[PDB]
């Protein structure tokens, strides 16, 4: 009955901010997504089922980074315009509804429920801001129709419309692909990661803070929900991989860069999905989370609009902590130890030699060495002689959030035993 | 076809139109408001269209000033085919008692007349006799002081271009 | 069509023509009517001249619209000036089928209806968005934008009212049981006049009757005395003629409509002969909405906006909710005889003050 | 359920008012004058432009539209709990009930909003 | 099955508009196109499997007609002050 | 959207032309054009005898004409210095007033129709009408009347004037407050 | 069944053909319109009825007319100008479409179904408990995705 609260909250807030200023509406929204996350943790080992709507340990592990995630992109936007909190509102209760079904259709419904919200947030209207904007909308769209009838060739093979049926032969295998394409785009797997660069590149930072965790968390947690075969596994896992290191080597962007880095690591807790363990991608989207949304706030104290990668640099002088943090952060991503981001990794990789596919770990893994060259062209990038950089030194709210998000993540690389124990079942 | 080639056919349309003929009022000065008169007493006459599209008769009412004159040339234009045009009152028909710089000294110039309706402004009725001209114009019920019987539509007679 | 016979298909069709024709006929006479009656409230007189009654006028008319030249604009969209005036009166002329005017085997033998279906008010809905796609349509094709405006501002006003019935149609349904047309009147044939159960959605039907060209919205618009109603104002001979056609066969549709539903109609309580009185309510409303044609104002349409969509179908789901809570839990249905009627006595005692 | 007989029957009405529409437009086509002139094709008022050129509308007319098929889409749910009601019993009716509240909280919204605009 | 076989078909035809429209209006509708051809192959499934693919291609629409909205809401935007909106004229974000 | 509408059409009443410079359903400004019903009195006049000019004079508001007629042959019997008879006077306030009701009647009929609906406009013609008739019973002319002079007025008042506009006179008060 | 089923499904192809096809957007538009209409008639053959209707009101009805709007509020009836046509694609957008329609016919070949249930036509007489009922958390979730559909389409326009 988190859903609850989120329907709630948002309906309710829909009306009042005509009566509200803006602010108060701000403190609203604020409030309600950090109580959906406190019941997330009083219903921890408490799984609970209602419709095609049901909620376990996956469903509270990922829509705990989900808000989480939420939370932090709304910290940082100040517009006096209640409605850019009201869409992130409803795009948070869409992602949980993603995350929480196995009903193709209802996950269809939550699909368009988490999406819809997020084009209109692309508009910060700077004249990228749109084009972003309808990259996304049309391409969305496109991805809609193939895992509607994806949707539609699932119960075409089998009786149902929720996932775990039965399933055929080779109208199956096309049905659970029709679904995979989707679900993948979502994910920003390659060859589906065209848009990534060009709208984290074009869309206002702290929104793509929002996108780059909450949105990546909900869609891994739906892709669990998915059959998917070793075969396509391992050709996503490769291109998304290479596609992504590679042309993220190319980039003088921070955010392009990061959209680049970011589907190699779509690439990298794919291998989850070998075995599909979820302690194991929970924890690993635990830690990405925790780093990324980390560095989207820092790139928000930098500018909303777009951070070249020099901008970075000299960032320990002007702000130790955040200069730190934002090292940290490159590390857990590049999965080094000891770092959160080295256990996920770590999970992730172990779930896939188990599975026994070899060539493709290993890929993974050659180019996720190649991946240092730009985390560490930005994590040491940090220590250079400062060049003219915008600098807007935040609240006690981002340095306070940036440090914290640093610390849960180098606490956990050290003390996984802390909360692995349970990603599992929740003891 | 133009209403026209079978002694019953073209006659039956013929009445048609006549006891059909539907004004398109153009007003121009106190004429039209002679006219707004006339709209009381009709019985074959009084819907519009007004558009000028969906009418054959064009009733020119008043003083037309020669800043006006091509306006009017288009709406007469701008009509369907099969159409009559009524002049009304003496401005209109010849020059009026205004003879100056200002004002068309016959309307016949720029549209083709079928009826002229003298008076300043003419009774209503006299627009009603003038309609039932044209009814009975159309008809080709109808005759000048030469002896020459007279063609249901002017402008069928003249050369558009 | 659990209950009720099919003529065969070739009867079907027969019965389709007469029909057509037959409307053809009622709307060339129902604008002698409406001239004349209209002239009677003005306290003038009709066209007796072309008589004798003044009735062979239509036939004067149409003779002067065939004949006339149908011109085709240059300018204008080739296909779509052309195709346009065609699609306004195909699907205005249908769905006046569904509605019976008797019993079964009464047609001499068959069937008052020409179709009935299983699913009624959802065809009348669909046959009805067609027509405004028409409208504006033919405000496209006609390509010149001064009629396009009007054709918009129509379109929008047209459409939201169009949401209207919708809304209002739900009320009714839920105590029939039915969507079909026969069924709802028999409904009122026993428990009787559905409108004594469901009146604030017959407030809210007919006056959304208003914004389909009805007059006393009329920023529809007619051409007239505005920025212009759009779709006529570029045609000429036939093509015309068949746009004032289509709407006016909706006015009558309407007109018999009304009593179809809210009303008993035929089906009357005493008497009870099949066609009379459906044809009697169809007079009535139509001499009431004649008057209305008459005397009163417009809205801009802005106003008609306001009224429909800020005022009418809020009311209309909001009626809804309650013969929805009163049907659900089974109550009585006389606690909507009790409420419309209260509704009633609330909705009229403000006036008077 | 009701036949698929009756809506063959309804295909022929379609049929025979298409016919008959086609059959009034060939009559207006054939019996007439024709003269095209310059002066006849061109759209209104001597001197023309009434049209004239324009960037465009307002998106008043999108705004009823978007209105349109949002409630609409309102409608087509509405009406299968319009029919099996009292047969959904109380929990019917408060879910249909749950739907309505929310689109119409939407419809709220766009009002104190408001599309003057 | 002629009409599963048929909405494939038009899933591609769908496809091939996408794909080729120079405007983003007409790619939009190629886009509805296709998934009409998804409820289609629904229905017919529905048929085959006991009418829950009809319940679900009716909820389709709602979400097409809540996409639609919202897409149509973002075309104009983008367009609305710029001329001619042929989707190629947007080039600014490159890799 | 500069609208333009029309010289004579659509329904711009008394063919005036008119640039509504207007994006949507507001108006932005309209930019009158005028010069289209010309037929230059001020020049023709001056090639009339003073007499002959009275016959101009109601010609122009032909709605309100003996208000012309009455500025005119005013300003001339100053100009010449004439004196007009206390009877002369009456009749041509009682003109000038019932030419004012026929005018305003014709206002009002307009106004109520060009938006709103059809039907006042009518009762508005009936009383119009006896006005009229009036006018005709005593000039013999509907408008336009040729009828004051630079003396005074043309003839005297028949005998059947007097008891029709008692007529009006009295379903006018009754007629008045149901236009009202 | 065959003998109009053949010029049923004929009559959708050629439509959705002509679409994708003509550079006129309006008569693109109105191609699909008449495919809504195809389509609903299918769809009640198909014993899928109410699902027909509600195609035709909502899908013909109102989106496309929406559409309609749009193109005829912003033109845009001559699509193909400003180009970039990069004609190269023309045959590589035509060969792609192809391969699509390909593995979905590979998947459906060889199948054969139960296309036998006694569906009693698809009458939201028998719809409405599945719609609240087993699916109704569905259609909650959906009215929600509609009224945030609202706001974001009004926030998405709202000039200021
Ligand atoms: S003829 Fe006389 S009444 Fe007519 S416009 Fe001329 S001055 Fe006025």
């Amino acid at each position: 009955m988190t859903l609850a609260i989120l329907a709630v909250f948002s309906v309710a807030l829909t009306l009042l901010g005509f009566v509200l200023p803006p602010q108060g509406v701000k403190r609203a929204t604020l409030l309600g997504l950090a109580l959906a996350l406190a019941s997330l943790l009083l219903t921890w080992g408490k799984p609970f089922a209602f419709g095609p709507y049901a909620v376990d340990g996956v469903s509270q592990v990922f829509t705990l980074l989900a808000l989480l995630g939420a939370l932090w992109t709304v910290g940082l936007v100040r517009s006096g315009r209640f409605e850019f909190y009201l869409l992130v509102l409803y795009a948070a209760l869409g992602m949980h509804l993603l995350a929480s079904t196995r009903h193709l259709l209802l996950m269809l419904v939550a699909l368009e429920a988490l999406s819809l919200p997020l084009y209109a947030l692309a508009t910060w209207r700077r004249g990228q801001g749109l084009e972003a904007a309808l990259k996304y909308f049309l391409l969305g769209a496109l991805a809609a129709a193939f895992f509607l009838y994806g949707a539609a060739l699932f119960y075409g093979a089998t009786g149902s419309l929720v996932l775990g049926a039965p399933g055929e032969g080779p109208l199956y295998a096309l049905a659970l692909g029709l679904l995979l394409v989707g679900l993948g785009f979502k994910a920003a797997l390659a060859p589906f990661h065209f848009w990534t660069p060009d709208v984290y590149q074009g869309s206002p930072t702290p929104v793509v803070l929002f996108m780059a965790t909450s949105v990546k968390a909900a869609a891994f947690a739906a892709l669990l929900r998915v059959a998917a075969p070793p075969e396509a596994l391992a050709l996503l896992v490769a291109l998304s991989v290479v596609v992504g290191n590679l042309a993220a080597l190319a980039q003088k962007e921070a955010k392009r860069l990061l959209a680049y880095s970011s589907i190699a690591h779509a690439g990298y807790m794919a291998l989850a999905l070998y075995t599909g363990n979820a302690q194991a991608l929970g924890f690993y989207l635990l830690t990405y989370v925790l780093a990324t949304g980390l560095a989207f706030a820092v790139l928000s104290q930098i500018s909303p609009d777009r951070v070249p990668l020099e901008a970075l640099r000299g960032l320990y002088r002007k702000d130790p902590l955040l200069g730190l943090a934002f090292l940290v952060a490159m590390l857990s991503l590049l999965g080094l130890p000891p770092l959160a981001g080295f256990w996920g990794k770590y999970l992730a990789f172990a779930e896939a030699a188990r599975a026994g596919a070899w060539g493709v770990l290993v890929l993974a893994l050659v180019t996720s060495a190649v991946s240092a060259y730009y985390y560490l062209g930005l994590g040491l990038a940090v220590f250079a002689r400062p060049e003219e950089t915008p600098f807007r030194p935040g609240p006690p709210w981002a340095r306070a959030a940036v440090v914290a998000a640093g610390v849960l993540l180098l606490a956990l690389g050290l003390l996984p035993g802390l909360v692995l124990p349970a990603l599992a079942a929740g003891g | 076809r133009e209403g026209i080639l079978f002694t019953t056919l073209e006659k039956l349309v013929a009445w048609g139109r006549s006891n059909s003929l539907w004004p398109a009022t153009f007003g121009l000065a106190c004429c039209a408001i002679e006219m707004m008169a006339s709209t009381d007493a009709r019985n074959d006459l009084a819907r519009f269209g007004a558009s000028p599209r969906q009418a054959d008769v064009m009733i020119v009412a008043g003083r037309l000033s020669k800043k006006m004159a091509p306006v009017m040339r288009r709406v007469w234009e701008q009509m369907p085919d099969p159409k009559w045009v009524i002049s009304m009152g003496a401005c209109a028909s010849s020059g009026g008692m205004f003879n100056n710089y200002a004002i068309v000294q016959n309307v016949d110039s720029v549209v083709p007349v079928d009826v002229y309706v003298p008076g300043c402004p003419p009774r209503p009725e006299a627009l009603i006799y003038a309609v039932m001209q044209l009814q009975k114009k159309v008809r080709g019920q109808a005759y000048n002081e030469r002896g020459e019987r007279l063609p249901p539509v002017a402008a069928w007679k003249r050369t558009r271009g | 069509t659990w209950s009720y016979p099919v003529d065969p298909y070739w009867m079907v069709a027969l019965k389709a023509l007469l029909v057509v024709v037959g409307l053809l006929t009622a709307f060339a006479f129902m604008t002698l009517i409406e001239r004349r009656l209209l002239a009677r409230f003005q306290v003038r007189m009709g066209p007796n001249r072309v008589g004798p009654f003044g009735l062979l006028q239509p036939l004067a008319d149409a003779i002067k619209s065939i004949f006339k030249e149908d011109i085709v604009v240059a300018q204008a969209d080739r296909f779509l000036f052309v195709l346009a005036p065609l699609i306004s009166v195909v699907f205005a002329l249908l769905a006046f089928g569904l509605i019976p005017f008797g019993p079964p085997g009464s047609f001499f033998g068959y069937q008052p209806w020409v179709i009935n279906l299983d699913l009624g008010i959802l065809y009348l809905f669909a046959v009805s968005e067609l027509a405004v796609y028409g409208i504006f349509l033919s405000g496209w094709a006609s390509g010149s934008k001064y009629s396009l405006l009007g054709s918009l501002r129509s379109s929008a006003s047209l459409i939201s009212y169009e949401l209207g019935l919708g809304l209002a149609l739900l009320a009714p349904v839920l105590l029939v049981g039915s969507l079909n047309l026969n069924d709802i009147v028999n409904w009122q044939k026993e428990h009787g006049w559905l409108f004594l159960y469901a009146f604030p959605a017959f407030l809210v039907y007919l006056i959304a009757s208003m914004a389909e060209a009805a007059r006393t919205p009329f920023d529809l618009p007619e051409a007239e005395q505005e920025l212009v109603g759009g779709y006529h104002t570029e045609y000429s001979s036939i093509k015309w003629a068949l746009f004032q056609m289509a709407e006016y066969i909706h006015f009558i549709t309407a007109s018999a409509l009304i009593p179809t539903l809210f009303l008993g109609g035929w089906t009357m309580p005493v008497l009870e002969v099949p066609y009379l009185w459906m044809f009697l309510k169809i007079a009535f409303f139509l001499f009431f909405f004649i008057w209305i044609r008459a005397t009163w104002f417009r809205l801009r349409y802005d106003q008609l906006l306001r009224f429909g969509w800020g005022f009418l179908f809020p009311l209309a789901l909001l009626w809804f909710l309650v013969t929805a809570l009163v049907v659900a839990l089974d109550l009585p249905r006389t606690y909507l005889l009790y409420l419309s009627a209260l509704s009633f006595l609330v909705l009229l005692g403000a006036v008077l003050y | 359920m009701a036949p698929i007989q009756e809506y063959v029957g309804t295909l022929i009405y379609v049929g025979v008012a298409l016919f008959i529409g086609v059959a009034a437009l060939l009559v207006g086509a054939l019996l007439g004058p024709k003269k095209p002139g310059r002066a006849k094709l061109m759209p209104y008022e001597s001197g023309n432009d009434p049209a004239g050129e324009v960037k465009r509308f307002p998106v008043h007319f999108y705004v009823v539209a978007m209105l349109f098929i949002l409630f609409d889409v309102e409608v087509a749910f509405l009406w299968p709990y319009a029919v099996s009601a009292g047969g959904l019993g109380l929990y019917g009716f408060l879910g249909v009930l749950a739907f309505t509240l929310l689109l119409f909280v939407g419809f709220l919204y766009e009002w104190w909003k408001g599309v003057m605009r | 099955m002629s009409y599963l076989l048929t909405s494939a078909l038009l899933f591609a035809l769908g496809v091939y508009g996408v794909l080729t429209r120079r405007t983003a209006i007409l790619v939009f509708l190629s886009i509805e196109l296709m998934l009409n051809a998804a409820n289609l192959s629904l229905v017919g499934f529905a048929r085959a499997y006991g009418l829950d693919g009809q319940v679900a291609a009716l909820m389709v629409i709602a979400v097409a007609a809540a996409e639609v909205a919202v897409g149509l809401g973002l075309i104009v935007a983008i367009f609305r002050h710029r001329e001619s909106t042929a989707v190629d004229d947007l080039s600014e974000l490159r890799g | 959207m500069t609208l333009n509408v029309g010289p004579q059409h659509p329904s711009t009443h008394g063919v005036l032309r008119l640039m509504v410079t207007l994006s949507g359903e507001e108006v932005l400004e309209v930019v009158p054009h005028i010069g289209y019903l010309h037929t230059g009195f001020e020049k023709t006049m001056e090639h009339r005898t003073y007499l002959q000019n009275i016959t101009y004079t109601p010609r122009m508001d032909y709605l309100h004409s003996f208000a012309h007629d009455l500025a005119y042959a005013l300003a001339v019997e100053k100009l010449l210095g004439a004196v007009v008879p206390p009877r002369a006077e009456t009749i041509r306030v009682i003109l000038n007033e019932l030419s004012r009701l026929a005018s305003h009647l014709v206002f009002l009929g307009t106004g109520l129709l060009d938006l709103g609906a059809l039907t006042p406009f009518f009762y508005a013609f009936r009383e119009r009408e006896t006005i009229l008739d009036l006018f005709e019973w005593v000039t013999g002319q509907r408008f336009h009347h040729n009828y004051i002079r630079i003396g005074g007025v043309k003839e005297d008042l028949p005998e059947e004037f007097v008891p029709e506009l008692k007529k009006l006179l009295e379903v006018l008060p009754h007629r008045i407050d149901e236009y009202e | 069944m065959s003998l109009l089923e053949g010029l049923a499904l004929f009559l959708l192809l050629l439509s959705g053909v002509l679409v994708v096809t003509l550079r006129n957007a309006i008569h693109a538009a109105l191609a699909l319109i008449l495919n809504f209409l195809v389509l609903a008639g299918v769809y009640v053959a198909l014993d899928a009825r109410f699902l027909g209707f509600i195609q035709v009101i909502v899908y013909a009805g109102a989106i496309v007319v929406l559409f309609l709007f749009v193109i005829m509020l912003l033109f845009a009836a001559q699509g193909e100008i400003g180009f970039d046509p990069l004609v190269r694609s023309r045959p590589l957008a035509a060969l792609l479409a192809l391969g699509v329609a390909g593995i979905l016919a590979a998947g459906l070949w060889g199948l054969d179904l139960a296309f036998t249930q006694d569906l009693k036509g698809g009458l939201p007489q028998a719809l409405g408990p599945l719609l609240y009922g087993d699916w109704l958390f569905v259609l909650l979730a959906v009215g929600f995705l509609l009224m945030a559909a609202t706001v974001v389409a009004v926030a998405l326009v709202e000039p200021g």
